[PDB]
């Protein structure tokens, strides 16, 4: 509670295991060259759901590292941003499991009231932010993707000129905001694919990163499973976004692709 | 106001909440052209809604009439969903509300709920060779399309007071396609 | 070159062609694009979109213009200097 | 039959529709700035599969343009490369069919004994390569893949180091193989993303295309659903590439994500 902690390099700044509960409310975790939160090595296994170790980073707390947390990969995790908390590293796994084979636990982030993590990861199992905002520094997988009450992923603006970002997920729920890239006359956009399933309410903000274009050519940006019941919605005023002399709309069309139309703007 | 029903025989063409006639749920067949008061057309052709009109001493709409008549509706956007059954409601699984499509002067379902077919041609043709597509009246040869206006609820961005679709020949039958009503005002 | 009285129809209309293009109410002819496009003012989308018609010919028509002069070419989204219109309407008897 | 096409800008060097049958054996087909082959415009719909309109390019054919194939929307087509036949170009489709929410047909490719479609697409139903290659130039979506008798998907080396290609496909079967490029100073490479099933052999040939690596880092190189029955072997010989000081081999690792391993060489 409102606590300093400084790691070195080699270490991390907590390590938590064998189905420990951790709270980081207020103060601050550094961890510039290694890892914030480290999971697991010093194995017990159990075939009932025992703790599954859950650390909650709460009012306040500051968080910063290469990752954010690092996930040993014998034991599921539960990490929790609430209470306008904040943590920038990154999230990643083993990547082999010790016994190839037979299950392993999930990995488990929820961010929450006002909350926000500012990393890339393709090693977290299921996603849920709740009027908070994921900001994503770069490519990225999820199996499951939930938000709700104005939860948002923001697709960090790249400072290199033409670079897009692709978020995978396996299934996406609920109703939440996509903050989006978009390069005009380059035609590329930041694309999020829905793998499996899709379902909710969604609305995409879009931000002129690539300056204005030659021509009028359209820009996909959301992929969905064949006959998806999900539904997306430009969120900029007035469903449409102004890129020099031409006007853009989001339409989709056949089989939950949605691109993103525009022809020359109302003289 | 609304569009038009599949009981248009007993409820006229124009009633609040009832089944919207479409390539699934077709009209009632009219009882001028040799329908029997209860039996349905087989489809929902152009053809077909083009009879329903003139039995009730209407027309479908022309694209000045439609552009006037649904002004004020929300423009680019439908009702969403899977399906708009009924006149005056949401639609199923309807992603916004059915007044949001309502015009200046109280068109309900203004535009993005359901194609209505038009009362002009254009567009694309079809096979440039007589066929007998007619519900067996005779044949049509280098047929142009037969409009469609104002989008359907699942058109997001393309639909509006302006959206027209000059692709279908007056033959095609979709459970997107429906058609409203309008006359000529009398002033005496 | 010519005066525009030459121009006065057999009912009085005045440059009734050889003038100024007039918008039609009829549509066919050479057809927009296959593809949905948002050119409607922003009233949404038309896809194989027909030409509004225009008839009698302009000022630049040469010896095109008449009563019978028709151009089947611009869709209803086009705009020139020598585009513009005349009502007509129906004939009420009481 | 050895004949020769050329075509302007704003045109096509084939337009075929409503149950059309081109053979182009031999010869030549240009479209500089326009299209080699146009599908549509001429509306005949009927229920029964007559001749969906198809288009072979067999016997050595040549053709190049913007794009190899334009599908007007709404007629199915079978395009057909055999017999050493060479087409580059594109394939593309209209985004948005003419009647949203109606069936629409496939657009089915396939690449057969010894030919060579080198373009990009996201428009491609169905593409089945056997024993030919598609080398790929650009980020891809393809509905149904098959491969096999060394059936080939040639990820194209791109000029710009650092730049990786995607290929995302709904589902794979049969038995082919994947050259892909390998950036390893970075830690980035050509990804494979398969998202509703994959099943059958599959060889995978990396490519040095971003030299001497400061450490060992693992690279994704291909995604696969839940537990899918494919299996990946890296073709390069002795099942290993060397790049630089360290030796990378392929392991699969839980839910069927075949990453690039490797740490430093053996002395
Ligand atoms: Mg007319
Ligand atoms: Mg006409």
């Amino acid at each position: 509670a409102q606590s300093i902690v400084e790691a070195p390099q080699l270490g991390a700044a907590i390590r938590a295991g064998r189905g420990a509960r951790v709270t980081v409310s207020g103060g601050s975790l550094s961890a510039p060259h290694g890892n914030v939160i480290e999971t697991g090595g010093g194995a017990r296994r159990f075939p009932p759901p025992a703790s599954p170790l859950s650390i909650t980073l709460q009012a306040g707390a500051r968080a910063q590292g290469r990752a954010l947390l690092y996930r040993v990969l014998p034991e599921p995790v539960k990490l929790t941003l609430a209470g306008g908390a904040q943590g920038q590293g990154d999230i990643v796994a083993t990547e082999l499991p010790p016994i190839p084979g037979a299950s392993s636990g999930p990995l488990d982030v929820a961010l929450a009231s006002q909350a926000r993590w500012t990393g890339a990861t393709r090693a977290v199992d299921s996603l849920s932010i709740d009027n908070a905002t994921w900001v994503m520094t770069d490519n990225s997988n999820v199996g499951a993707l939930r938000l709700a009450s104005d939860g948002s992923v923001d697709f960090q603006q790249p400072a290199e000129a033409g670079r897009f970002k692709v978020l995978m997920v396996d299934t996406l729920a609920g109703s939440g905001l996509f903050r989006m890239n978009v390069f005009a006359d380059l035609g590329l956009s930041d694309k999020l694919v829905v793998m499996r399933d899709a379902s909710g309410q969604h609305r995409l903000w879009v931000r002129n990163s690539g300056s204005e274009p030659a021509s009028a050519n359209t820009m996909l940006l959301v992929q969905t499973p064949r006959g998806s019941a999900a539904t997306f919605t430009l969120a900029n005023k007035d469903g449409k976004v102004d890129i020099g002399t031409y006007r853009y709309r989001l339409a989709a069309n056949g089989n939950g692709q949605w691109s993103l139309v525009g022809a020359k703007a109302p003289p | 106001i609304y569009l038009l029903g599949v009981n248009h025989l007993t409820d006229g063409t124009s009633k609040y909440n009832v089944t919207i006639a479409d390539g699934s749920a077709s009209p009632k067949k009219s009882t001028k052209f040799g329908g029997d008061g209860s039996a349905a057309y087989s489809d929902g052709a152009w053809y077909n809604f083009a009879e329903v009109m003139t039995h009730h001493g209407k027309r479908l709409p022309n694209y000045n009439e439609f552009q006037a008549l649904a002004f004020g509706t929300t423009e680019a956007t439908s009702s969403g969903g899977t399906d708009v059954p009924t006149t005056g409601v949401n639609g199923t699984g309807a992603t916004s509300a059915w007044n949001i499509f309502t015009s200046k002067w109280g068109v309900v379902q203004a535009s993005g709920c359901l194609w209505t077919w038009g009362n002009e041609f254009g567009g694309v043709n079809g096979a440039s060779e007589y066929t007998a597509n007619t519900g067996g009246r005779g044949s049509v040869y280098a047929q142009p399309a037969a409009a469609l206006f104002g989008g359907a609820w699942n058109g997001t961005s393309l639909s509006g007071s302006r959206a027209a679709l000059w692709y279908s020949g007056p033959s095609f039958s979709f459970a997107f396609f429906g058609a409203r009503g309008v006359c000529d005002h009398l002033i005496l």
